[PDB]
């Protein structure tokens, strides 16, 4: 995710750059946590016996991840990500 | 700004005359990039033989040498990439899903494939690249895809053309002037793919509307044409050129 | 992109990709991706946020190791994601 | 390991195609020769037309009333009316001074007292290496006659890259040798202090928080270099007026 680490860096540093050993970490931030919500979703999947994971176990598994604040806009970030993807036709 | 304004008489000239300096300087750097297109397009004549080498070694047409397979062991140790190691003892033909795979790393073109795409490219067998040569100056990226096999398209070779506007630009290189791919003629609307977003969309570049005016439009039609370029930057001076490892992964 | 639709820089469509492939569930709906891929910018944007700010504090044009690190435990909850994601597993 | 333990007669394919790769290298690796040429080729026609620049901003040489002419016509073609006459003084004083105080990356590592300094300077050449390993040399003319602080004639910065191509198959910086300075006075000794001329003094490879601090101004220093190279040389002219920006 190197280059789209990038972009989100100069949207909110323009005159802010990173290095490589920096971008490692950062790379492996976004992999794991990616693997945490992805996992929880798949237990939710398991759990209410279904078998498929939508943007509502990825809503969950956020909640259940990430701490009550922090949590709070991940929940509206995704929810405006769904609100104008489905829009865009 | 006003600082240059309040240049004495004598001062000015002394810039006029540098400013026509640099317009001289222009014309050798046009000539430059001359011989430095041409140059570049000479050896591209000298990567293709390799190229159009491995293009059959991937689509089993032609098979490896002893010779080749023992050389790329030691280069593979001498790498130390390993996964490339046989086991110790003494099934498909030519490498199943070469280009597919490569594409899936490579990173600015990796995330625009699909699970819809995924198995069109799945019949791609070679990209190659080509300098005009001709008139206006610029590079053409040809796919080549299996016409016998590819159940979506009858087409056999799909073209992408970048056009580098005839004026040099200020930093004295070329810069851009719009893309032309080449539409391509799928075999039945479920087969389509490409409106939703696909990857072969790339075959159909943004054009340049007009001078129209228009808002959020004019730059969300711009970060497209900068992706556009960008994909065919990575092909061009990656994808392609190390398309082995980029394969592998090693090239990551 | 599926992104732009969404109106997001990470890429929408490989989110969705290894969404399938990690195996987390017989099939994937077309939202999770999106709000995966959403909170993800979010979150690396959060970091990123407060990264770069200890970058200028510490006089530094350019993120680094250290500034990550400064930003993550300066930060009461980021000093908290970090850990569900590293997991003892003890 | 999506390939580790998979089929054996694919992996043979690609152990083939692994050496043609190495095919490429050394086709890749003779470009590289002749594109290094090829760009020291016009070096040599480069030059020329700066040394008449060097002699017009030293007031070493008058402008030629046609290169006036000239260019009222391209200063009024580009919209830059800023640079007109409408119906005594040397050579246009402060010339690099003002032209590197305009470069991104540089302007930013002029100091105060280094900028006097710089007020000295008349001329930066280029000039590439095939004198063994790859590389070019940075050099600064100053004005040995009036410069107070330094005797130099000519000071410099010399990039090397490493023998062997890299991955992408270019070159790879390998260090920067510096031409140091030889100052007349401590005083007059701009740089240890946070100094520009400290450029003629480079980091070596050699010496936690000490790598990565040791990274960050080798990595300026490159991109300082590439920054009066490809530009502050080429456009040197707008990049005193300011037009570069």
């Amino acid at each position: 995710y190197a280059i789209y680490v990038y972009k989100v860096l100069k949207q909110v540093h323009p005159d802010t750059g990173i290095s490589s050993k920096a971008m490692s970490i950062m790379n492996s931030f976004v992999n794991d946590v990616f693997e945490r919500i992805a996992g929880e979703a798949s237990r939710l999947a398991h759990y209410n016996k279904r078998s498929t994971i939508t943007s509502r176990e990825i809503q969950t598994a956020v909640r259940l991840l990430l701490p009550g604040e922090l949590a709070k806009h991940a929940v509206s970030e995704g929810t405006k990500a769904v609100t104008k993807y489905t829009s865009a036709k | 700004s006003g600082y240059v304004g309040g240049l004495p008489k004598n001062v000015k000239e002394k810039l006029l005359s540098l400013k026509t300096l640099q317009s001289e300087l222009f014309e050798v750097e046009k000539e430059f990039q001359v011989e430095m297109f041409e140059l570049e397009n000479k050896f591209l004549q000298k990567y293709k033989p390799i190229w159009e080498q491995r293009s059959r070694i991937i689509s089993g047409q032609e098979q490896p040498k002893p010779e080749q397979i023992a050389k790329g062991q030691e280069i593979v140790e001498s790498l130390n990439e390993t996964e490339l190691l046989v086991d110790e003892e003494e099934q498909v033909k030519g490498i199943p899903s070469f280009w597919l795979t490569a594409l899936e790393n490579l990173p600015i073109v990796c995330d625009t494939i699909t699970d819809r795409d995924a198995e069109v490219l799945e019949y791609l067998q070679d990209i190659g690249l080509e300098y005009l040569t001709d008139g206006r100056p610029g590079f053409k990226l040809l796919f080549r895809f299996d016409s016998s096999a590819n159940p979506f398209f009858t087409n056999d070779i799909l073209c992408k053309t970048y056009f580098y506007q005839k004026e040099l630009g200020y930093s004295g290189d070329f810069i851009y002037d719009h893309a032309e791919g080449c539409e391509i003629s799928w075999k039945d609307n479920a087969h389509n793919v490409t409106p939703i977003e696909s990857f072969f969309n790339f075959f159909d570049p943004p054009k340049i509307q007009n001078e129209d005016q228009d808002e959020e439009l004019e730059e969300d039609l711009e970060e497209r044409l900068a992706l556009d370029y960008s994909i065919g930057e990575q092909l061009k001076d990656k994808l392609i050129p190390r398309a082995v490892d980029w394969f592998t992964g090693a090239a990551l | 992109t599926r992104s732009s639709r969404a109106g997001l820089q990470f890429p929408v469509g490989r989110v969705h990709r290894l969404l399938r492939k990690g195996n987390y569930a017989e099939r994937v709906g077309a939202g999770a991706p999106v709000y995966l891929a959403a909170v993800l910018e979010y979150l690396t944007a959060e970091i990123l946020e407060l990264a770069g700010n200890a970058a200028r504090d510490n006089k530094k044009t350019r993120i680094i190791p250290r500034h990550l690190q400064l930003a993550v435990r300066n930060d009461e909850e980021l000093n908290k994601l970090l850990g569900r994601v590293t997991i003892a597993q003890g």
